[PDB]
DNA sequence: ATCGATGTATATATCTGACACGTGCCTGGAGACTAGGGAGTAATCCCCTTGGCGGTTAAAACGCGGGGGACAGCGCGTACGTGCGTTTAAGCGGTGCTAGAGCTGTCTACGACCAATTGAGCGGCCTCGGCACCGGGATTCTGAT
DNA sequence: ATCAGAATCCCGGTGCCGAGGCCGCTCAATTGGTCGTAGACAGCTCTAGCACCGCTTAAACGCACGTACGCGCTGTCCCCCGCGTTTTAACCGCCAAGGGGATTACTCCCTAGTCTCCAGGCACGTGTCAGATATATACATCGAT
């Protein structure tokens, strides 16, 4: 059982979730794409501004997606759970 | 410039022996900064639709009507209509 | 890199969310929804950033790009 | 000249009334600023302030702490239904989202 | 099949399906509430637009409330499939 | 006078939202959810008439209430 | 005519009242009303060839706000900018 | 004398379509889709300024509040389109 | 699942660093005066909203019957959580460079601001043709067999 | 696949009324010209972002395995749709009153603007104590021996 516990200690805690290096590529890799080809510097607290918001959305978006699985009659949750919030939340708050 | 000095006053009149920390001070200074920005946002496009030029203490009253929920907008313009009434005495 | 984003990740943000049990299609579905709202935000922080004259995304130009998008984040902008 | 009293102090508030004038003003609302929309609109943001800082203040209480960090803030915001549709649309830094393991 | 019949003319057409008069009862009967006593006139186009928009509200939950009907293996349309609409579709853009 | 929201006009919208089959229980909960919109809509619409000396809620009114609320209106005001 | 010498039919000088009369900023410059006018009447002439189609394949000569519906509703990134906004007689774009 | 949109929806309909017309109803729905968006431009375009401590309008706020605003393709259009007006204007 | 192991709240013990009180300083806010226009306020015209009545007639309502579908039960079998050994990359902690944010100082194009003048755009008015409705052709789907 | 029988568009009349073209007027935009200041722009300081190295070491990962649960099937049984007859209230067309929107004209008083002081608030600096761990003690709380 110790999913319970897992989800009882993760709803107390406020640390991000996702480790901050490879979140800092990720952000590095999709910023390059954007100023065609030449490289921005990022300031540290935008990071994790961006790191925050981002998990802020997921877990919304999980809680979400989860409510539409226990809609369904089951507790796993399927791809087709978080492709339905995010056309019921609508096309720029699910997007 | 910020609001660390009115936040702080603000919260040891409400709880004398609690503190603050930097980063819910951030916290509270965006706060202050973001209901500021949605309130005179309101004012200004009330007074806008009227074709007046000047945000007075009405078009704040039906800002705050507008934006906050039912019971604080029923606290909000108490505290606003005593404020202003105490002002006004000088 | 969107593989660095890792399955004990996306199972702790689900499990923060409350979910029990999630699916193996999870995770590669979780990236795309993670890339397309990096590339919504990251958008709009470089076109902020791109309208100053400088060549370093700060921490207001995320804070701004996200209250564009109606989702504020206190915390950093003040 | 008479000694200077602070309008905010006239007005029985804490909230500065002479910068939200200047903020009012220099701010692009209008080409003109009342009087009375400094003192109620700093009163509002005291009332909010002290509305969501009583709240933190309980849930510091009850965590066993004598300092109010953001998760506090957050679990402020997220129980009072009012500010939660006031601050619907709003992400707190640093806080942990509200403990709800549904019973299903 | 007279329901596929049904569908296809009323998503031709335009015009409100809400009777005019007594969603303008309903409307006068909501807004003496607001209004401290005092009754208040209506416009023309006043009374049009708020049912209008009433319409084009109702016509979009009911197509969200149908996706997750047909998300939960359902094609009877249930007031929990409602609810959740306007539960996952949020503070602001439900209720 | 909600009951004026008849069987067959909540039957009319949801057959235009798509709706194939309609519980019993629908039309309890269809004049909840227009109850609660008009109380939104109708609320903010006569705060607006109330800021003007008015005593007459305009088309311009319930347009600017439901600008404010997020879903915009167009045709009647502008 | 400063509308004529942009090359645009959307007005810029009364772009520009707007602009100075709306509160925006302090000053307005001189290009912004005309990147403004041009910017409005591209989204207009976009929306107006949409919706012309949109009324052409009903086989109608005149646009009435179905045909604007179906204009924005179709396109994928209309529907992006117009997606919180309701067209007044206008019907659902069909599906099922 | 109430000022509209009406008479340049017109003029630019008939250059995309030069046989068809617009009724009365939906030259409503295009005159406040122009004053919509002119608003969400120029206030986005407003707050833009404000960020950077600037108190002019000039067109790198309105082009980036076109790029902020408008989706990927209409944005690379739009942008095309106020900047050969920017030009064909200046160049008189 | 009658107790035994197992996770979990008290509780004192460091210990770090972040809060909070203090001081010096400066610029932003308060006081006092002027002065011009925006908004308060009465007076009036005329729209347009409400209210009423009477017929009509389309839509709502009531009831009945049947068949679609909700929902509970159950079984097969896939895939997910968990545990454990292995491996790897994130994180710390230092260091060193330099790109670029940020600030200051000069100056010049630029946009607000007046006046004079007039062409673009608004209100009103009239005509005509697009569209709503209707009427048979001609075809083209739909339950019962 | 075959039926007779509803169900859909396609040509032709008929007519209403609203779009669209046209005109007079008036006000808002165009044109010159001034002039004060915001922003372009060079120059310089110095913060902090990037890059690197080395070592931990906590987290990710591969593999296997049991079993919870997804999913398809099936059987009662409710209860929603369709149909037919009532029935009732929405709706259209008149008609009439009068409340209140909307405009104008006067006029005060409120708020922008400026100049001067000076006290509130910000940057910096530093003690000290709240809180993060840490680790043995006591207390619920059940799952696997």
């Amino acid at each position: 059982q110790g999913w319970l516990k897992e989800i009882r200690k993760l709803q107390k805690s406020t640390h991000l979730l996702i480790r901050k290096l490879p979140f800092s590529r990720l952000a590095r890799e999709i910023c390059v794409k954007f100023t065609r080809g030449v490289d921005f510097n990022w300031q540290a607290q935008a990071l994790l501004a961006l790191q925050e918001a981002a998990e802020a959305f997921l877990v919304h978006l999980f809680e979400d997606a989860y409510l539409l699985t226990l809609h369904a009659g089951r507790v796993t949750l399927f791809p087709k759970d978080v492709q339905l919030a995010r056309r019921i939340r609508g096309l720029e708050e699910g997007l | 410039e910020s609001y660390s000095v009115y936040v702080y006053k603000v919260l040891k009149q409400v709880h004398p022996d609690t503190g603050i920390s930097s980063k819910a001070m951030g916290i509270m200074n965006s706060f202050v900064n973001d209901i500021f920005e949605r309130i005179a946002g309101e004012a200004s496009r009330l007074a806008h639709y009227n074709k007046r030029s000047t945000i007075t203490s009405r078009e704040i009253q039906t800002a705050v009507r507008l934006l906050l929920p039912g019971e604080l907008a029923k606290h909000a313009v108490s505290e606003g209509t005593k404020a202003v009434t105490k002002y006004t005495s000088s | 890199n969107i593989q660095g984003i890792t399955k004990p990740a996306i199972r702790r943000l689900a499990r923060r969310g409350g979910v029990k049990r999630i699916s193996g299609l999870i995770y590669e579905e979780t990236r795309g929804v993670l890339k397309v709202f990096l590339e919504n935000v990251i958008r709009d922080a470089v076109t902020y950033t791109e309208h100053a004259k400088r060549k370093t995304v700060t921490a207001m130009d995320v804070v701004y790009a996200l209250k564009r998008q109606g989702r504020t984040l206190y915390g950093f902008g003040g | 000249r008479a000694k200077a009293k602070s309008r905010s102090s006239r007005a029985g508030l804490q909230f500065p009334v002479g910068r939200v004038h200047r903020l009012l003003r220099k701010g692009n609302y209008a080409e003109r600023v009342g009087a009375g929309a400094p003192v109620y609109m700093a009163a509002v943001l005291e009332y909010l302030t002290a509305e969501i800082l009583e709240l933190a203040g309980n849930a510091a209480r009850d965590n066993k702490k004598t300092r109010i960090i953001p998760r506090h803030l957050q679990l402020a915001i997220r129980n009072d239904e009012e500010l939660n549709k006031l601050l619907g649309k709003v992400t707190i830094a640093q806080g942990g989202v509200l403990p709800n393991i549904q019973a299903v």
